[PDB]
């Protein structure tokens, strides 16, 4: 059947802030929805309080709600929006559940909101894990040996029955959170005991091991006439036991007969018929082993997901704009292939004439007291994705195109070091992030193809190729450049070598193999995504590079082009922000009418949609790479400012083989990026910076040291030290010297110069002082303590910044404020990843006005010269990922550890807080007892903080040094134990619930690793804590708020504005 | 270094490596989109006199194994691929891709741009193409195999392929628990079909027998006469390689059945004969169907199929006889797919059925089919 009648109005629930297992697929998804159904003109209404979501731009849906994603919240947007249907299939987990809650709370009766897409038993009978084993059973499926766990001595008893290790797995979870293998009972008990707390539903399910059997994943579509599609099949390349997302994934199936795959075809069908999955598309997961072909079923996820996202970008068959059509009636006969050009129907299964690689990208090193080894939890903060005419070629390319700084397979452990046989061999048994490289480290060190496989459980058929590589770098390394002959290089080429790698095996520069192969004339072509391995044409540009014949890039003569280079995998801190802007500045430009070609390989995000440029370079963001590109797009001009570091450093050398970089220039930039640069403008400019000193000894610092006074900021992994003693201690364990800006007000300030004049974006100042990243830290906009008058003095020095570094399109500039005294923190001439924020905040939107003063329009031209200051308060604030690695100190400070954020809109400040505060996920309550345990420093100011909580009514408690001071001020707290004092102690009454709210300031390294305990133990009982006082008052000031009391659209916001 | 070159009809040259047998072939030149399943692929038929090319790049990632065969032979005449695997890895693997040619004397070519290849036929056409591997492939000999080479249009196929003696089958289905079955007794399948051989796929037979028939193998040129004479529950007309000239002996057989209130039924070719043989036309198709993701739908049910496909000629749907309607059409190109007789219990479908490999959508094709044969032995 066709479109829907009875339904006019859809709330699409989005995801939230990113977090890991839960990212910008969920962006892409979104959007894509949002168009799918404005296309079908209804009218779209959606909840998402991720601000940096190309899902909320005000243009894309009718009622864009950008407020914290709570059953109540939402409660009053559908109360006041009156949307007949609701779609819970596009957010991930955080849409499931606010589905499902707002079902059980009577929201939807209530106001007869009906549930498409899914269906709220669907859901649960996927999503419980005790209903889903039962329908298995009643399709003859098979699933692994398991019990039902609804507390400790229930999962206890199933441990006894199915042995170590077990596999620990929630109800109402995904991305492996709350569930991990146990080896032993230690371990069972903890990650039970988290996995319990941590499901909706209180539930977990315990397997007993098929770790190291192969693991696969379907992509399935089912349409109400019982239609039923395969969209693509991916095959681990990492084993059961390290969760598909930690995974290196590819695409399609490799080692699968086709009477195995039909097998696991009609499985997958026979999984969504039996939940009852409709109108959409569904992710159905299962372990063969090896060595039988023995078929088991685990999961199934009913809504789009990681994995869809990348099968869509792997296929080029739109997932969720179908499904999104198919949840209101459509068939899959009904609709049409996008990139078949509408010429066939969307009712067929995708085939592929090459392979896709995924690579999940880590960020272990910003978290040093966790455990690193890959599990079944998610770790990993992002992936990149490949696409190569073979194994070997998707492999490396993705590889390069990681942003880890590899450039292939290079060494992880020397040759000759005697131990190196060990260490590999404990990094291929017990998996961690490098696994990939020890891989090929073991064959460089003389382990056989099965002894590696042994140990790791890679299909052989894997390893046999990574191995050939390894012998085929040795052989470069043999004959060293004068062998690179035109025949093997080509041959080496074909394999996937980047440049990089081929040089520093025969020991020459990058750009000495690069001349090479323009000697030879040995360049790749580009072949184009289509759905059909060929079998029809394509009208639409989405290309990957290969080493064949025929190139079917086709560029254009006709227009102008202009480039814009993603930013890779996501990172903590190169985050959906800059793809955000990315996205952007494509979309204003075309609009423009330029031709707009893009370069990004995160499998994530809308930049790598097709429907965002007019030409898709699904590529490694690399010199290598974008040479190439350039080489036969010659376009008028290329972006490097807005995605992030990696293209930022690229600039220099782009530009240096003659590429036609638009915007702040290469240079510019290393004067802001250059700390020697950067200081000697300052000063020019006559402007204030923090006294510093570039050491190189000990010795020398601790006198430097004493001209720039403690405390001090060392930048080398950053840290704080404050005396002497403390220098040294550092130093051990360990060179920029700061003058670290004590008890000051941190500002971040974004902006656009055209040469002509500056247009300031935004003036943010942070709830958390200086000395927590900014961004880590809440902020507000407009801000909200400080003068009108110091803020004229920022946006002073942003000018003569801006013009005197020559800024041509986005800047960021930050700030210290002191003692009523402006300091420079740094300079970025670039975009900032708080551009999407200041975009929604003052409805302007900044990255596409500043695209097209760097294609040539100054800003008095588009009409975008009057600083905008919005009438109600917005609020950002992060969401923190330590809850994925209890091992680390949950504490905030000078490095970045934050993987998103959300935004809060308020009349005022207070308000804004408070829905920032909850769209984070807090637990805080407006009632209980608050625990007080502040540094010397706070002790002053935390007598007021005092106050206020007892106004709210709240009881306090609070340690020895805090109880004295509060105790001289006439408040008489409730004395608790420090550890080591005596009992009860913190950690007892934290472990019984006896607060609500901490608030726990701490000084210095050791005094830091002292209180370890009080901020774990708050977490891992998902207390509210605040580990700064200023957000402490701000956490005060929400209390008097009611997040939700009022609700407001984008549109409304943006309205509002004058 | 073991050289191989493939040249086309239009004397687009592929220059790549030899990984079969030394020597030569010539055929016409086809593309298969099919992701898995290239063993089953291979050991068909239907391509008798067919160079074969898979556009998945890496062929040969499973090895080989005699469940995966569907004759008694390679049929095709060449093997045209991207990459040859270092190594087959499954359970089920008895011989390694390469060696398995080399055994049945096929000569093929790896590391050529399939995809160009396929770019080529789907815009031009099929081709004439010629395969050389051996130590100095001669280019220009290869361009004139090519152009000598007389082509299927105009050829009698199925008769090269057809069994020269009848036979009895029947053997059911593989199950990845028993893997093949026994063959079966006798008494112990209720029906009886009698299956004309023009060059059958066995997953056919096996997925008959399954629904409980016992078969007799017939020969392609096989009379009518002497056919009735058996007395047959079910007339099956198999698949198998070209198209039938309105000429020939099948025809005219096929046209005496349907005098009969007998079942038939027929498969790929099968479906063209019935369709002659009720007064339709048949049309060569630019390049064909060939991959196992293939569209379908039921016009009757308005339901979709998806489908493997290999087929390079295709019933005219607008020359249909009144007594020929229309069940089936594909939903890529919309060409004809399935028909029934108005006023016989006959009908075929364009597609295989029996898949193997490919999909099992269309399966119950098979059951309309003994519906038939039940109603006809209720009478
Ligand atoms: N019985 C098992 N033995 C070993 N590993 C398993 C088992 N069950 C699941 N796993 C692993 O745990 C991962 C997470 O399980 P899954 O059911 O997909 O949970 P989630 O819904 O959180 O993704 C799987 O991708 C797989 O690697
Ligand atoms: N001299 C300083 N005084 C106080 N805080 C500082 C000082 N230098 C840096 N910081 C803190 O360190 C954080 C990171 O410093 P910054 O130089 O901006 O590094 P990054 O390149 O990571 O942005 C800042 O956001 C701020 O909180
Ligand atoms: O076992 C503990 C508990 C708390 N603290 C720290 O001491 C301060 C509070 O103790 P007091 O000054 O109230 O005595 C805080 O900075 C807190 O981090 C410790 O060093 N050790
Ligand atoms: C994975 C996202 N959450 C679960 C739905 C945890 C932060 C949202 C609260
Ligand atoms: N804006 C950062 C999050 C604040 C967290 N509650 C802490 O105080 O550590
Ligand atoms: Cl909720
Ligand atoms: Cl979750
Ligand atoms: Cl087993
Ligand atoms: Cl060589
Ligand atoms: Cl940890
Ligand atoms: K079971
Ligand atoms: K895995
Ligand atoms: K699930
Ligand atoms: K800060
Ligand atoms: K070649
Ligand atoms: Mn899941
Ligand atoms: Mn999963
Ligand atoms: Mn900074």
């Amino acid at each position: 059947m066709p479109k829907r009648t009875d339904i006019k109005s859809i709330l699409i629930l989005g995801a939230g802030p990113i977090v890991i297992g839960q990212a910008c697929e969920f962006d892409y998804s979104g959007a894509q929805a949002c168009k799918a159904l404005r296309e079908e003109g209804y009218r779209v209404i959606l909840v998402n309080s991720n601000p940096a979501t190309i899902m909320t731009d005000p243009e894309m849906a009718d009622a864009t709600y950008i407020e914290p994603i709570h059953w109540e919240v939402v409660r009053k947007i559908i109360e006041k929006e009156r949307p007949d249907a609701v779609l819970p299939t596009m957010g991930g987990q955080t849409a499931l559940n606010c589905a499902l809650e707002l079902e059980r709370q009577g929201v939807l009766e209530e106001f007869g909101v009906t549930m498409i897409g899914a269906t709220a038993d669907a859901i649960d009978k996927a999503e419980d894990r005790r209903r889903f084993d039962v329908a298995m059973k009643k399709i003859g499926l098979e699933t692994a040996r398991s019990g039902i766990a609804h507390t400790m001595e229930e999962a206890l008893a199933v441990a006894a029955d199915v042995g170590f290790p077990c596999i620990i797995r929630p109800s109402f979870t995904m991305g492996g959170s709350g569930g991990g293998i146990a080896y032993n009972r230690e371990e069972f008990e903890e990650i039970c005991a988290r996995g319990l707390d941590l499901s909706p539903t209180k539930e977990l399910l315990i397997d007993e091991s098929l770790i190291g059997w192969k693991e696969y994943e379907m992509e399935v579509v089912r349409d109400k006439n019982d239609n039923c599609i395969i969209v693509c099949s991916i095959e681990n390349f990492d084993a059961m036991g390290i969760h598909t997302g930690d995974s290196i994934t590819v695409a399609p199936a490799q080692t699968l007969t086709d009477k195995e795959y039909q097998i696991m075809r009609n499985a997958s069908m026979a999984v969504l018929r039996e939940i009852g999955v409709e109108t959409g598309g569904s992710n159905v997961q299962f372990a063969v082993n090896p060595k039988n072909g023995r078929l088991i079923v685990i999961e199934m996820n009913p809504r789009v997901s990681r994995s869809s996202a990348l099968a869509s970008k792997a296929t080029g068959f739109p997932i969720a704009k179908v499904a999104a059509k198919l949840a209101v009636g459509y068939t899959l006969d009904e609709l049409m292939n996008d990139i078949t050009g509408g010429r066939t129907p969307a009712s067929f299964e995708p085939s592929i004439d090459y392979v896709v690689t995924k690579i999940p990208r880590f960020n272990f090193e910003k978290f040093a007291g966790a455990n690193d080894r890959l599990t079944t939890q998610m770790k990993s903060v992002g992936e990149v994705m490949a696409i190569g005419r073979t194994q070997q070629e998707s492999l490396q390319k993705a590889l390069r195109g990681l942003e880890v700084g590899a450039t292939g397979f290079d060494p992880k452990v020397s040759l000759d070091d005697p131990e190196a046989l060990t260490k590999i061999r404990r990094e291929l048994k017990d998996a961690g992030a490098d696994r990939i490289w020890y891989i090929a480290d073991a064959f460089r060190a003389g382990l056989s193809v099965d002894g590696v496989f042994n140990l790791t459980n890679i299909d052989r058929w894997f390893l046999v190729q990574i191995e050939e590589l390894v012998r085929l770098e040795e052989k470069v390394a043999e004959v060293g450049i004068t062998g690179l002959n035109a025949d093997f290089l080509r041959q080496l080429k074909r394999k996937g070598f980047a440049d990089a790698r081929l040089a520093k095996l025969a020991g020459v520069r990058e750009a000495e193999i690069r001349k090479l192969r323009d000697q030879y004339d040995l360049h790749p072509v580009y072949k184009r995504v289509d759905t059909c391995a060929a079998e029809f044409a394509t009208d639409t540009a989405y290309m990957y590079s290969t080493y064949e014949e025929e190139c079917e890039a086709n560029p254009s003569t006709d227009r102008e082009k202009i480039m814009v280079l993603g930013g890779g995998p996501n990172r903590i801190g190169q985050g959906i922000e800059f793809d955000y802007c990315c996205v952007h500045a494509s979309l204003a430009l075309r609009e423009d009418g330029y031709e707009t070609i893009m370069v990004n390989c995160n499998p994530e995000t809308v930049s790598t949609d097709y429907d965002t440029s007019d030409r898709l370079y699904f590529e490694p963001v690399t010199l290598e790479d974008v040479l190439e590109i350039v080489r036969i797009e010659k376009p008028k001009g290329v972006i490097v400012q807005y995605g992030g570091q990696t293209p930022l450093k690229l600039a220099r050398a782009l530009e240096a083989a003659g590429v036609p970089v638009i915007g702040t220039s290469p240079d510019a930039i290393d004067r802001a990026e250059d700390r020697e640069r950067f200081q000697h403008a300052v000063e020019r400019l006559k402007l204030k910076q923090p006294a510093n000193a570039t050491v190189t000894a000990i010795e020398m610092a601790v006198e430097k040291a004493k001209e720039i006074g403690y405390p001090l900021v060392v930048r080398p992994a950053m840290e704080i030290v404050y005396d002497e003693a403390d220098l040294r201690r550092y130093f051990q364990t360990a060179v920029l010297l700061d003058h670290f800006l004590d008890d000051a007000v941190e500002v971040d300030v974004d902006a656009i110069c055209d040469g002509e004049m500056v247009l300031i974006g935004g003036i943010m100042e942070h709830i958390e002082q200086a000395g927590v990243h900014s961004g880590d830290s809440a902020c507000s906009l407009p801000a909200y303590t400080l003068s009108q008058e110091i803020q004229d003095v920022m946006r002073q020095q942003v000018q003569k910044l801006a013009f005197e570094l020559q800024v041509r399109g986005l800047m960021n500039v930050q700030f210290a404020v002191k003692n009523n005294e402006v300091y420079l923190i740094e300079v970025n001439p670039r975009a900032a990843r708080t551009v999407p924020f200041v975009s929604k905040a003052t409805g302007v939107p900044l990255a596409k006005v500043a695209a097209r003063v760097m294609a040539g329009k100054s800003l008095a031209e588009q009409g975008v010269t009057k600083e905008v200051i919005p009438p109600y308060y917005s609020v950002k604030e992060v969401v923190l990922p330590f809850n994925k690695f209890p091992g680390v100190d949950p504490l905030l400070g000078p490095e970045m550890r934050s993987t998103g954020e959300v935004m809060g809109v308020g009349r005022t400040f207070a308000e804004a807080f408070a829905k920032a505060q909850l769209g984070s996920n807090s637990t805080m309550k407006k009632h209980g007892r608050a625990l007080l345990s502040v540094r010397e420093g706070d002790k002053e100011r935390v007598v007021d903080l005092a106050a206020k909580l007892l106004k709210q009514g709240f009881e306090l408690d609070a340690t020895h040094g805090t109880a004295i001071v509060l105790g001289e001020a006439g408040i008489n707290p409730r004395l608790v134990n420090k550890v080591h004092e005596g009992r009860p102690h913190i950690q007892d009454r934290i472990k019984n619930g006896e607060y609500t709210y901490i608030i726990n300031t701490t000084s210095g390294r050791r005094a830091i690793e002292d209180s370890r305990v009080i901020r774990r133990s708050a977490l891992q009982y998902k207390v509210h804590y605040d580990t700064t006082l200023n957000g402490g008052f701000a956490t005060a000031m929400a209390l008097n708020a009611d997040a939700t009391e009022k609700v407001i659209s984008v549109q409304e916001m943006h309205a509002q504005i004058k | 270094i073991k050289s191989a070159l493939l040249v086309l009809e239009d004397g687009t040259q592929f220059h790549g490596r030899a990984i079969g047998a030394t020597g030569s072939a010539v055929g016409e030149v086809v593309f298969n989109t099919s992701m898995t399943g290239y063993q089953e692929i291979l050991t068909d038929p239907s391509y008798s006199r067919q160079i074969v090319t898979l556009t998945y790049p890496h062929i040969g990632n499973v090895g080989t194994n005699d469940a995966d065969e569907e004759s008694s032979q390679v049929h095709a005449q060449g093997l045209v691929i991207r990459d040859l695997p270092l190594i087959a890895s499954n359970f089920r693997n008895t011989e390694d891709l390469s060696s398995y040619l080399k055994r049945h004397n096929i000569v093929a070519i790896a590391d050529i741009d399939t995809r160009k290849l396929t770019r080529l036929l789907r815009e031009k056409g099929a081709q004439n193409g010629c395969i050389i591997a051996g130590d100095n492939p001669d280019a220009a000999l290869a361009l004139e195999k090519a152009r000598a080479f007389p082509g299927l249009n105009g050829m009698d196929l199925a008769k090269e392929v057809t069994t020269a003696e009848a036979y009895s089958w029947t053997q059911g289905s593989w199950t990845l628990t028993g893997g093949l079955p026994e063959a079966k007794k006798e008494d112990e399948l209720p029906f009886h079909v009698v299956a004309y051989d023009f060059g059958a796929k066995r997953n056919i037979l096996r997925m008959l027998v399954d629904r409980g028939c016992r078969l007799t193998i017939v020969p392609a040129q096989t009379s009518a006469e002497d056919v009735l004479k058996m007395n047959p529950d079910g007339i099956f007309l198999s698949n198998g390689p070209g198209d039938p000239a309105p000429d020939d002996y099948a025809i005219t057989a096929i046209q005496k059945f349907l005098e009969t209130d007998i079942p038939v039924f027929g498969i790929c070719l099968g479906h063209q004969l019935l369709a002659l043989a009720s007064g339709a036309k048949t049309v060569k198709m630019k390049f064909g169907h060939h991959g196992g993701n293939h569209p379908v739908k039921d016009v009757e049910k308005n339901v979709v199929m998806i489908t493997a496909q290999n087929h390079g000629f295709a019933v005219d749907e607008a020359t249909l006889p009144a007594n020929l309607r229309v069940t089936h059409k594909s939903l890529f190109d919309g060409t004809l797919q399935g028909i029934h007789r108005t006023d016989k219990p006959a009908f075929s479908f364009q597609g295989h059925p029996e898949a193997s490999p490919g999909p099992h959508d269309a399966a119950p094709l098979f059951d309309h089919f003994i519906e038939l044969i039940e109603q006809y032995r209720k009478t």
